[PDB]
């Protein structure tokens, strides 16, 4: 029935909440652990990528 | 003779409006990828061969003409000949594909999708350009820089065409009216008047049932009719004066010689400014890359 | 009892949730990551052009080896690339065009499509005659599927023109659980790198995460302004882009329960028709109108790259698991591998 | 003299 | 290589089946049959999801899809349906209450900027309730659209002998609410065909047949035309 429109809402008021600057620097030291391993972000050369050679 | 000056003006002038207008068909049709529609792509096919008509056959023709010697040598006359020959074979076909697409577009449109994609316009250019090449190769082989010498004692060299029966010489020239005019002429005269016809009618049924289609539809059907009348006076003055030379060689020769055949083959390349044009810069989704262009 | 106190309710938890995000911003993602190298141009070529698709690509994954590429275009084809060589390893004929969506398993050994059908159809790649056929049809969404991912090669989850997601086993072709919360049609999914949460963004402009088990919608963002066309995880799974033809992207974080940061440029009033990411994160990846795809420095907010290689709307954008190639659909008939 | 002219 | 070149042998027998696929592809044209609860949608050519029906007029293959099973909201499904060759708008002409309706749904399906490049065939259907109910008297067509007690009927009319005035002046009155809607915008980048059908009519094949090839003959118009 459409209450569980407010029990959702009330369920969601419930969850669990972390700081911005935290979830900040969750996202931020997993792109700094991982850059290394990121083709995209700085190119792995001819010699290993599979696309060019 | 006054001649000269006007020969040397009309030539110029036409070599000046079809390297610029070829190339900057060209240019818009390579810079803008969009616009490499498969008409576009015909084009571009005719505005490269109606370039190299430009580039080859006016030079090598005009400077002969004017000095009334071949000063280049036989392998000159050999490829120059060679590139004439093609860029007007090409020129011709690329003239009947877009009288057959045109037909395709507006006589049978429902059908035509299924016969000219992009595919088929480049097996069919690939076709022409490669069959062209094929049966213009009676040119290098047998023409050749038969010597003469002038009353004042100067030896000269005149590049001209000996297939070496004279029989055969006239099978040829039979031959190349035929399939490089009379047949493409009869084959542009089908698709655009059975395209002027089904414009017609459409014009006909809406005058019996928007005046922007009318108007738009009977400038195309004009266009159409211009394209056919300026093609058959490109061509039929060429064309007609190589078959005279060819079975009444002498009475053609002693006739056409110099300023008629000069201008005769100044209206062939007019063709090649001509063609441009009316495919081209008379588009408005032409005009509209033009101006995005460099 | 009465919407005069049901709705009340609602009205005053939605502000008790809008203060509790409110005073979460201690700080905006731009006021840390200035701190960050600034990534530069990404400069990215076509290394491979796939070509065959007779008509307008609507959807496109990457099979986690990385390599094998399924591609549904409206033609009713999905075509299984070998993106190393071009080679197509399979062209499944479907059995509607209409196709808006394809999935493949972690696995491959299976495929799934569907579209203006309602049906989700699985085709089995393993088959020992070489013949790929259906091995199931799961009927009983009431409207298109939009997206599809597989958990496992027994489940799948699905989601349609209608109101609601949707869990199936496919062996016993049922759904297993429905996800129903959700206003307007469910456009996009995508799986949490766990398999234990989903994100779906829907025409009502909000976003909702579903506890895949629970059944339960744990968190609702909202903060777009028009359809979540398309919804990514953030590869560590705590947070998720968002475009939307809004002509923005926003990416949420559920453990912030907020959007930290936007990514738009006034030279964009194109709808956002695909997104993804590179492994690392660093870079969210939008697929656009005006038939380019933009590469966004996901910490920064600024323009690393575009691709341009297209003539029509980008329609899938998808990034291999191991980061080494990105895909780009469009409504060309072209399916464009760029790195 | 020069009488002639190249085919096309 | 040895596996390599059954791999090539695969890739080109999946090419040579993709051609074989191609060439249906482009001869069956596509069509969207759009149109309300009341419209006759599936009347019209008499031969849990979407239905695809599909006919032929002179060899050309028609395929026309009914988007039946939807919520009721277009604009998310009809980006499929950018350029198929002509959506089929049928309008149930008799419910002059769901007209408005109609008519708006219409405005919907013109302005959408997904089908601004591709035209609307609208069949004004249950033309023969459209006459029973017009000269029945008994709903007045006026309290629905009062502009009508000032609409006479167009010079271009062309009346089947023998229907009423009044039957010609609702017909053309209800043609020219489509034209007006097709006429306020986008009537340089695509057309409206509206035509007047029933049930029985089994000519909608061939209207459908000859407004595509209209289309399409526009279509490529639009490439030759000057200026």
């Amino acid at each position: 029935q459409a209450r569980k429109l407010v029990e959702q809402l009330k369920m969601e008021a419930n969850i669990d909440r972390i700081k911005v600057s935290k979830a900040a620097a969750d996202l931020m030291a997993y792109c700094e652990a991982h850059a290394k391993e990121d083709p995209l972000l700085t190119p792995v050369p001819a010699s290993e990528n599979p696309f060019r050679e | 003779e006054w001649q000269p000056a006007v020969q040397i003006l009309l030539y110029s002038l036409i070599f000046l409006l079809s390297v610029l207008g070829n190339t900057l068909v060209i240019t818009v049709l390579i810079r803008n990828k969009r616009m490499r529609t498969v008409t576009n792509i015909f084009l571009l096919s005719l505005a490269v061969s109606d370039l190299m008509l430009c580039l080859f056959c006016m030079p090598f023709n005009l400077i002969p003409n004017l000095l009334k010697d071949f000063i280049f040598g036989s392998a000159v006359c050999k490829t120059t000949t060679y590139f004439m020959g093609t860029s007007v074979s090409v020129s011709t076909f690329n003239l009947v594909a877009i009288s057959l697409e045109r037909y395709g577009a507006i006589c049978k449109p429902l059908q035509s999708r299924v016969w000219q994609t992009k595919s088929h316009a480049l097996k069919v250019i690939a076709a022409t350009w490669c069959l062209s090449f094929t049966i213009m190769t009676p040119y290098p082989i047998y023409s050749n820089l038969v010597p003469f010498t002038k009353n004042n004692n100067q030896t000269a060299n005149m590049c001209r065409f000996l297939l070496p029966n004279d029989v055969m010489q006239q099978s040829w020239h039979t031959f190349l009216l035929l399939i490089l005019f009379l047949i493409p002429g009869i084959v542009m005269m089908v698709a655009y008047g059975l395209i002027s016809l089904e414009l017609y009618q459409g014009i006909k049924f809406e005058a019996s049932q928007s005046a922007a289609n009318l108007m738009a539809k009977k400038r195309v059907i004009r266009m159409l009719i211009v394209i056919v009348v300026l093609f058959f006076l490109c061509w039929m003055p060429i064309f007609s004066a190589n078959a005279w030379r060819a079975y009444d060689t002498a009475s053609a020769e002693r006739r056409l010689s110099g300023t008629p055949i000069s201008f005769i083959l100044l209206l062939s390349y007019t063709s090649s400014c001509v063609n441009p044009i009316i495919y081209c810069f008379m588009n408005k989704r032409f005009r509209l890359g033009f101006m995005a262009t460099f | 009892s009465e919407l005069d106190q049901l709705r009340q309710e609602a009205e005053q938890l939605k502000n008790q949730i809008r203060d509790a995000r409110k005073a979460c911003a201690d700080a905006t993602l731009s006021q840390i990551t200035n701190n960050i190298d600034p990534v530069g141009r990404i400069q990215m070529r076509t290394r491979r052009t796939l070509r065959g698709h007779l008509a307008k690509i609507y959807a496109m994954h990457w099979g986690t080896d990385s390599r094998l590429l399924v591609s549904a275009s409206q033609d009713g084809k999905l075509i299984i690339w070998d993106s190393y060589t071009t080679n197509k390893v399979h062209a499944i004929p479907l059995r509607s065009s209409w196709v808006m969506t394809c999935a493949y398993a972690p696995s491959g050994n299976y495929v799934a499509c569907g579209g203006l059908d309602n049906i989700c159809s699985i085709y089995n790649l393993k088959t020992r005659e070489g013949n790929v056929r259906v091995s199931r049809e799961l009927a009983g969404h009431t409207g298109y599927l939009s997206c599809c991912r597989f958990l496992d090669d027994n489940q799948i989850v699905t989601s349609s023109g209608d109101t609601t997601c949707a869990l199936w086993d496919i062996e016993t072709g049922q759904q297993t659980t429905t996800f129903t919360g959700h206003t307007g049609d469910v456009m996009s999914l995508s799986l949490a790198p766990d398999t234990r949460l989903f994100v779906s963004g829907a025409c009502d402009a909000s976003a909702k995460l579903w506890d895949v088990r629970e059944g339960m919608c744990r968190q609702t963002f909202t903060g777009h302004e028009s359809d979540i066309n398309a919804i990514c995880f953030f590869p560590n799974g705590n947070a998720f882009a968002t475009g939307s033809d809004d002509a923005t992207c926003r990416l949420f974080d559920l453990r912030a329960d907020q959007e930290l940061m936007t990514y738009s440029h006034d030279n964009i009033i194109c709808g956002i028709t695909s997104v993804s990411f590179s492994k690392s994160g660093r870079l969210l990846l939008a697929g656009y109108d005006d038939f380019n795809c933009n590469v966004w420095d996901a910490l920064k907010a600024d323009r690393a790259g575009v691709l341009a290689g297209h003539d029509n709307r980008v329609s899938c954008l998808g990034v291999t698991d191991d980061g080494m190639a990105v895909a780009t659909g469009s409504w060309d008939s072209f399916l464009k591998i760029w790195n | 003299d020069y009488m002639g002219w190249m085919d096309f | 290589s040895a596996e390599d070149k059954a791999a090539v042998e695969r890739s080109k027998m999946i090419e040579k089946q993709l051609q074989k696929d191609k060439q249906v592809y482009r001869a069956t044209h596509r069509l969207l049959l759009l149109g309300a609860d009341n419209s006759g949608k599936s009347t019209i050519v008499k031969q849990s999801g979407i239905f695809e029906t599909k006919f032929q007029v002179d060899k050309v293959n028609f395929h026309m899809f009914d988007v039946g099973a939807q919520r009721d909201e277009r604009r998310k499904w009809i980006q499929c349906f950018n350029d198929v060759t002509a959506i089929i708008f049928v309008v149930d002409s008799s419910d002059y209450n769901r007209l408005q309706e109609a008519l708006n749904d219409f405005k919907s399906i013109w302005n959408n900027r997904w089908l601004r490049t591709i035209s609307v065939i609208l069949f004004l259907n249950k033309q023969d309730l459209l006459a029973e109910k017009v000269l029945a008297g008994k709903s007045k067509i006026e309290d629905y659209f009062p502009e009508f007690a000032r609409y006479t009927t167009p010079e271009d009319a062309t009346p089947e002998p023998g229907e009423d005035p009044r039957v010609t002046r609702a017909k053309y009155f209800i043609r020219d609410e489509f034209l007006r809607i097709s006429t306020a915008s986008g009537d340089g980048r695509h057309y409206c065909y509206p035509h007047f059908t029933c049930s029985v009519d089994t000519e909608n094949a061939r209207r459908i047949f000859n407004d595509c090839r209209d289309i399409i003959q526009r279509m490529h118009l639009r490439q030759y035309e000057l200026l």
